[PDB]
RNA sequence: UUGGUGUGUUU
């Protein structure tokens, strides 16, 4: 059924007359093996838990950076010029989280598979640059809004300048750069994680490199892949489930034995 | 469709990618109707001639080759293989040069 | 006709590992055939060694020519390419 | 072997064959007009590639026999003394001025073109008969281009 | 007759080959191969036009056998007789079956039922020649014929002539 | 070397595999073809090297091919059975 | 350097053009016409020319060289030739579309009784697809009963006004029912194969391009046959039934038999013939025809043999499991296999497998003789073919084999600069490692050679879930690289450690397995303890270990 | 160094 259906170099999926079928590879580009199951932790949990956690304020005192883990702590509390970028991205985060939770993922369970996993990253530089101390670090605010800021338009699945390039860009990338920001927020990490300054570039560089190792490769005959790879539990496996079901599934019956309906009812 | 197929597979606790499932269900729905997995299907497509003859009733279809004209340009895999070529696909789907930029850079 | 100018290059400019297995086949195949190595040679005397040893250095005369899916194509040059 | 960008022979009737239609295209594929060359224009071309040839592979710094040794081989060196000596004792017009004139002269069919300036004439009555395609064209000049030509044609 | 006719030729490089002077020898090889073979298709192929330039392009590596592949494009001057074309020529040989000319790159054949009845072959005539009273054809003649016929052997083409016409014969 | 194999070829990718196991190791057969009528028909003679496409006269638009010998026993069987397989060695449209 | 040498150039296939045959180009592609039932002279030593075994086809014989292109059996290809039949047959394998193509025309001078007046037929003549336009029109010419003398002032299309028939099908034989009037006697009558021939030479061409067919590829009254083709004998060569004689292919007993009704049909217009007579010998002649290509048709006894057996047509050369295409061009049988039962041997790595002695001196493979392996080679040579690690052969740079079981004198023979060697199967070479059947992407894999006695194949245990092997008597295939090219394809594709991770399931499929993985959970319960003693072998055994015991 | 049928056994 597949055998020709090779993805080129153009990120589409054609067969050999050229009947394209999806206009991005999976919907992402994203090699099939190289997926994780992580957190996009900005679903779940209330609406204090993500005020508490997230929230910066730079006018109260208490509820700013605890001076403790910054060098320039006295170079901050009030500046509105600031305040005014956290406000900015604090309004990206309920953007993002009314995005992910009544567009994308509805229901709200939030573990997905998806690609290169950051928290090991995280937590190997954190092996790697000795972080514990329970110190004062030197890397700012701005520099971490800046740094995500920049980092979201720097992951090119579809390089090119044309207008529908750059849209298919924005579609393409926004769940994982919801996940970016999901993580890489600043009040997470400069409370929770406490990254210094060459940590976090080291971050920067190694989300670049290893998002662009897991670009799909063109020619991966992924039809062939994909054929092999859902007979094969067809091999090893009241409504009907099982090979018939997959058999009429496949061999598209007008008659299939048993249908079904799923219904609703309203709120009411 | 993508619900039946995640359905039925992992009701066994068995686990599949979504691209891959997501590559059968936008095939099936190519064009505009169910292109479904027989003789029926693929054959009724106007993709290469051999390709289809490959897989089913290769007698009348052969027959159907040749009585109406057809040309097969041969970009379907099977024709490669059984005409013996460098198949489009891995390291056939692209051709490899002799460069004049870079051995006039070499001495 | 087809052909496209080397500016609107819209292609992932890596290496992929389909591209590098027929570059290190060819090219193998190649100093097999006794062309002269352009990489020192300690004791990778089996030449997929050498050409593992070459595109180690990205030191390859060869051109890709992807044929995008129109017939036109994009001739890389396997030196700008970045080696995985 | 050796192929060309073309993908009953009767010179009386024009019929030269697939190869040499009236309109041929170059190696970009741009159409192109039939190049039919005199043997005073052959003379030219061959004679001047050969010593530009000579001369590119000496960097940069005269007799038909010398000039077809420049040739590689000696098949080559045969065809193409043999075509000089040739054209040498039948090109009526032996130097670019002369043959720019008899160019600007003529410029039909480019097979007539040659054909007129290759065969020397006295009369119309001789040229219809060995060029007999001529015949319907309907303007003739004739005489004067091939008094012109017989004027312009150097002794010898 | 002349033409400029734009011609191609596949050449196909081992990889010892695969040197510094690669596009070099190509060059040359088109030349040594091209230059005065003779095909029924084009005719005698005299010259090429601008050798030491020709854009020999890039070479396709073979999958499976590692030789590149060429195609060198040029344009070069070439001579295909045709029947009925009339030319001139000089005779270089004359013998009792007629005579034979020489038309530029080949040799025609007029036997002796394509010369005039007042053309007589004359052996102790010195030196021997096809003799009337006002016409003398003998080696080194010019002469003008009409090519009748053209056979082709792919190596040297054969063409026979005749004088048995008006306005043709010596001059 | 059966179907299932090729297909986890195919899966790889890696098709000159493919291009060795089914011409090098088998019946690896060397036909020839008339470039006009595109068949098969040119009769061989090769110490005295003359070929003629009967049906055609052609003498000069010939090339050869390499394809298995069993692809070539298709092609004889179906012109014994009257339909036409015609290999342009090039695109046409 | 497998193949002669020959001077037109080598290019690959782009372009099937599939076609029809005119009669014509059967009758200009030959060099003989077939006339002869039987196939000796007289039982005389050269079988007859005339008869079906024709030297001007191919010689089946090794030492007769072929009379046509001059070559041994190896490099002629055969020729066809061509038996005319004296009356023309339909060919079987068409008779539902000629059978809609006389639905559609007219009967007298074969016109297409619609045009572009009516605006339904006029939109589907717009369709690019050659196929539904057939459909279309096929479907709007069924219900039009009459051929318009009209036009669909006389405007007279070319049609006489008489009406058109009712085409049924009758297995070989069609039935058409004209309305000869309203109602007066149908004639019902058999649609005689010439009839339609001599209809089918008066179509234009604009009715060839409006009902789906080519001009200069699929004329249709190419689909009936005066000519039926003869295949050169490769495609039906004699088999030696106890080698001395000589039983014969069904292609040459069938041919033979259209041969003997041919001349059976011959023979009765040229004497008195009593009419049906006539008509049962073409019948006859249309039946040997059918099975020719087709001994499976519906409705009708099997074509049978000389056992009781029915005949190899044409049509079981090519369908079925065991046919050209599922059973030698698709798959096929291939060389450089081997095949073994396996066996495991943890004191390994990942990545390699043990070969048997045996299995290395018969296979091999040809390294090229570089100016890097020379010293080596030599001695592969001086091995000879009955010493492990060897070589075989040495093909040189034309093509000259040398067996070197049939050769006394290794001891003087130089090698040169880029001659080939084909070594025996040495450590560490790729192999490609296989067990039928292939259910998923891993279950082909690379591997490393290392060589072992007591021959069977010796794996990883880590490796046994994704091929699925048990060692209860599996077997598991062993193809080799014969060029450097596939070598570098398998190691850096197909070799296990780059498919450790199945995008099934995106997870890891090779991990541990029975006693290793119940021993690790014994071994690291929190209450165990080891001697020092003991621990300093344990460490030596890892491959990876620095050199420092931890505290 | 036969074909072509058919039977039993291995995973
Ligand atoms: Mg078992
Ligand atoms: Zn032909
Ligand atoms: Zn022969
Ligand atoms: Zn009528």
């Amino acid at each position: 059924a597949l055998e020709d259906i090779m993805v080129h170099y153009d990120g589409t999926t054609r067969n050999s007359l050229g009947d394209i079928i999806q206009f991005l590879y999976g919907e992402d580009g994203l090699d099939g093996t190289q997926v994780e199951r992580q957190t996009i932790d900005t679903i779940p949990g209330s609406d204090k838990a993500f005020h508490k956690r997230y929230y910066v304020d730079l006018m109260d005192e208490k509820n700013s950076i605890k001076p403790d883990v910054i060098e320039y702590a006295a170079d901050i509390l009030g500046d509105v010029e600031l305040q005014k970028e956290l406000n900015s991205e604090y309004e990206q985060l309920v953007s993002d989280r009314k995005f992910l939770r009544e567009i994308v993922f509805v229901n709200g369970d939030h573990n997905w598979p998806l690609p290169v996993n950051l928290r090991r990253i995280i937590q190997n530089a954190q092996q790697i640059f000795h972080l514990d101390r329970a110190k004062a670090s030197d890397l700012t605010i701005p520099e971490i809004i800046h740094g995500v800021r920049d980092l979201c338009k720097k992951l090119f699945v579809l390089r090119g300048e044309n207008e529908l390039i750059k849209e298919a860009q924005q579609n393409a990338t926004s769940l994982f750069q919801c996940l970016v920001r999901a993580r890489l927020a600043t009040r997470r990490i400069l409370e929770e994680f406490r990254l210094n300054r060459d940590a976090f570039e080291w971050v920067l560089g190694t989300i670049e490199a290893q998002f662009q190792r897991s670009l799909v490769h063109p020619g991966e005959m992924v039809g062939v892949i994909a054929a092999q790879s859902i007979g094969e539990p067809a091999t090893q496996m009241n409504v009907t489930l099982g090979v018939p079901r997959l058999k009429e599934i496949l061999n598209v019956a007008k008659n299939i034995k048993t249908p079904a309906l799923t219904v609703y009812l309203d709120r009411e | 469709l993508y619900k039946e197929i995640l359905n039925v597979i992992a009701f066994d606790g068995s686990y599949v990618n979504y691209r891959h499932m997501a590559l059968l269900v936008d095939v099936m729905t190519s064009r505009g109707y169910l292109m479904a997995i027989t003789r029926h299907g693929i054959n009724r497509a106007d993709t290469g001639a051999l390709m289809r003859c490959s897989f089913e009733e290769t007698v009348e279809i052969l027959f159907e080759a040749g009585a109406a004209a057809e040309l097969d340009d041969c970009r379907g895999v099977s024709e490669n293989v059984m005409l013996g070529q460098l198949a489009p696909m891995g390291t056939g789907a692209f051709d490899v040069m002799i460069d004049e930029k870079l051995l006039t850079s070499l001495p | 006709e087809l052909a496209i100018l080397k500016e609107e290059r819209t292609t992932t400019p890596y290496l992929t590992k389909y591209e590098r297995a027929r570059i290190l086949g060819t090219r193998a195949l190649q100093i097999s055939m006794n062309a002269p190595v352009l990489v020192d040679i300690e004791g990778e005397t089996d030449p997929l060694q050498i050409a593992m040893k070459e595109l180690s250095q990205r030191k390859i005369p060869l051109v890709i020519r992807r044929y995008l899916p129109d017939g036109s194509y994009e001739d890389w040059g396997c030196d700008e390419l970045i080696v995985d | 072997v050796s192929t060309s960008t073309v993908g009953e022979e009767n010179a009386t009737l024009l019929r030269l064959g697939p190869e040499f239609a009236l309109k041929q295209y170059d190696h970009d594929g741009n159409e192109h007009d039939l190049i039919a060359l005199s043997l005073s224009e052959s003379r030219l071309l061959i004679r001047e590639a050969l010593k530009a040839r000579s001369r590119a592979r000496n960097g940069g710094v005269i007799d038909d026999d010398e000039l077809a040794k420049v040739t590689s081989g000696a098949v080559a060196n045969g065809v193409v003394k043999k075509t000089l000596d040739y054209l040498n004792t039948f090109a009526r017009f032996k130097d670019e001025e002369t043959c720019t004139a008899v160019d600007q002269l003529l410029h039909l069919h480019p097979f007539e073109i040659a054909q007129l300036s290759s065969l020397g004439c006295e009369d119309v009555d001789e040229a219809i008969t060995l060029i007999p395609s001529l015949a319907a064209k309907k303007e003739v000049n004739l005489q004067r281009i091939l008094d012109e030509l017989n004027r312009l044609e150097d002794p010898y | 007759m002349f033409f400029l006719k734009d011609l191609s030729l596949i050449l196909t490089l081992h990889p010892s080959y695969f040197g510094p002077q690669m596009n070099q020898y190509l060059r040359e090889k088109l030349l040594t191969d091209v230059e005065g073979t003779c095909t029924g298709q084009f005719g005698y192929i005299v010259t090429v036009l601008d050798g030491m330039n020709i854009d020999v392009g890039k070479g396709r590596i073979i999958p499976g056998s590692g030789s590149a592949e060429f195609e060198v494009k040029y344009r070069a001057v070439v001579w295909k007789p045709f029947k009925g074309e009339v030319v001139d020529a000089i005779v270089s040989n004359v013998s009792p079956i007629g005579f034979f000319a020489d038309v530029g790159p080949l040799n025609v054949f007029v036997s002796t039922r394509l010369i005039p009845d007042n053309l007589v072959y004359n052996p102790s005539n010195s030196p021997p020649a096809y003799m009337s009273n006002d016409e003398l054809i003998t080696k080194g003649s010019k002469v003008r014929l009409k090519v009748v016929g053209t056979r082709t052997d792919v190596n040297e083409i054969y063409a026979i002539g005749s004088i048995k016409e008006d306005f043709l014969g010596a001059i | 070397f059966g179907e299932m194999e090729r297909d986890c070829m195919i899966a790889h990718g890696a098709a000159g595999f493919l291009k060795e196991r089914l011409m090098e190791a088998s019946d690896a057969f060397r036909v020839h073809v008339c470039g006009i009528c595109g068949l098969m028909s040119v009769i061989a003679n090769l110490k005295k090297n003359q070929f003629e496409c009967r049906s055609c006269k052609n003498k000069t638009n010939i090339y050869q091919l390499h394809i298995p010998y069993a692809a070539k026993l298709l092609f004889q069987e179906l012109m014994a059975m009257n339909i036409a397989p015609r290999l342009y060695t090039e695109r046409s449209g | 350097s497998q193949f002669p040498y020959s001077s037109a150039p080598l290019r690959s296939v782009k372009e099937v053009q599939f076609g029809l045959l005119s009669p014509e180009e059967i009758r200009a592609i030959s060099v003989v016409k077939i006339e002869y039932p039987e196939i000796m002279d007289e039982s005389r030593q050269r079988p007859r020319e005339g008869g079906l075994n024709d030297p001007k086809l191919g010689s089946i014989d090794r030492n007769f060289k072929c009379q046509t292109c001059g070559e041994g059996m190896a490099e002629c290809p055969g020729h066809f030739g061509h038996m005319e039949l004296a009356k023309p047959v339909f060919h079987i394998g068409f008779i539902p579309k000629i059978k809609k193509v006389c639905e559609c025309i007219c009967m007298n001078c074969g016109k297409l009784l619609l045009d572009e007046t009516n605006p339904t037929m006029a939109q589907a003549i717009r369709i690019r697809d050659p196929k539904k336009r057939f459909n279309a029109v096929w479907q709007l010419c069924k219900t039009k009963m009459v051929c318009e003398a009209d036009a669909p002032k006389v405007v007279s299309r070319g049609g006489c006004g008489n009406t058109q028939p009712v085409v049924r099908k009758d297995g070989m034989k069609l039935w058409g029912t004209w309305k000869k009037s309203r109602d007066a006697q149908p004639e019902r009558k058999l649609l005689t194969p010439g009839e339609i021939l001599n209809v089918f030479k008066h179509i234009s061409p604009e009715d060839c391009f409006r009902l789906g067919f080519n001009e200069d590829y699929a004329r249709p009254e190419w689909m009936i046959i005066t000519v039926l083709p003869v295949p050169p004998p490769q495609v039906r060569p004699s088999i030696a039934m106890d080698e001395t004689t000589q039983g014969q292919d069904d292609l040459t007993h069938k041919l033979s038999d259209i041969l003997k009704a041919n001349i059976n049909v011959q023979k009765l217009e040229m004497d008195g013939s009593p009419q049906h007579i006539i008509n049962e010998v073409e019948q006859l002649l249309q039946f040997h025809v059918a099975t020719y290509m087709d001994n499976d048709i519906a409705g009708q006894p099997q074509a049978l043999q000389k056992s009781g057996r029915p005949v190899k047509a044409i049509r079981a050369r090519l369908k079925g499991k065991e046919g050209r295409l599922r059973g030698n061009l698709m798959g096929k049988r291939v060389d450089f296999s081997a095949r073994t039962v396996i066996s495991g041997d943890p004191n390994l790595e990942l990545d390699q497998v043990g070969v048997p002695i045996s299995i290395a001196k018969t296979l091999s493979y040809p390294e090229t003789v570089t100016q890097y392996n020379i010293h080596r080679l030599t001695e592969y040579v001086r091995n000879g073919p009955n010493e492990h690690p060897g070589a075989k052969y040495v093909i040189r740079d034309n093509g000259d084999r040398i067996d070197l079981r049939y050769h006394k004198r290794a001891g003087d023979i130089v090698l040169q600069y880029g001659w080939k060697v084909e070594r025996h199967l040495m450590d560490d070479d790729p192999v490609l490692f296989n067990r039928q059947p292939s259910l998923h992407k891993m279950s082909m894999m690379a591997h490393r050679v290392k060589v072992m006695p007591y021959s069977t194949f010796r794996l990883n245990l880590s490796v046994t879930s994704p091929y699925n092997a048990d060692f209860d008597g599996d077997e598991m295939n062993l193809h080799v690289p014969q060029s450097e090219e596939t070598r570098a394809e398998l190691s850096q594709l197909c070799a296990v450690p780059l498919q450790i991770v199945s995008p099934q399931s995106n997870k890891p499929v090779m991990g541990i397995v029975q006693d290793t993985l119940c021993g690790v959970r014994k071994m690291t319960l929190r209450d165990t303890f080891i001697e020092y003693e003991q621990v300093m072998n344990m460490l030596f055994w890892v491959p990876s270990w620095d050199g420092v015991v931890p505290q």
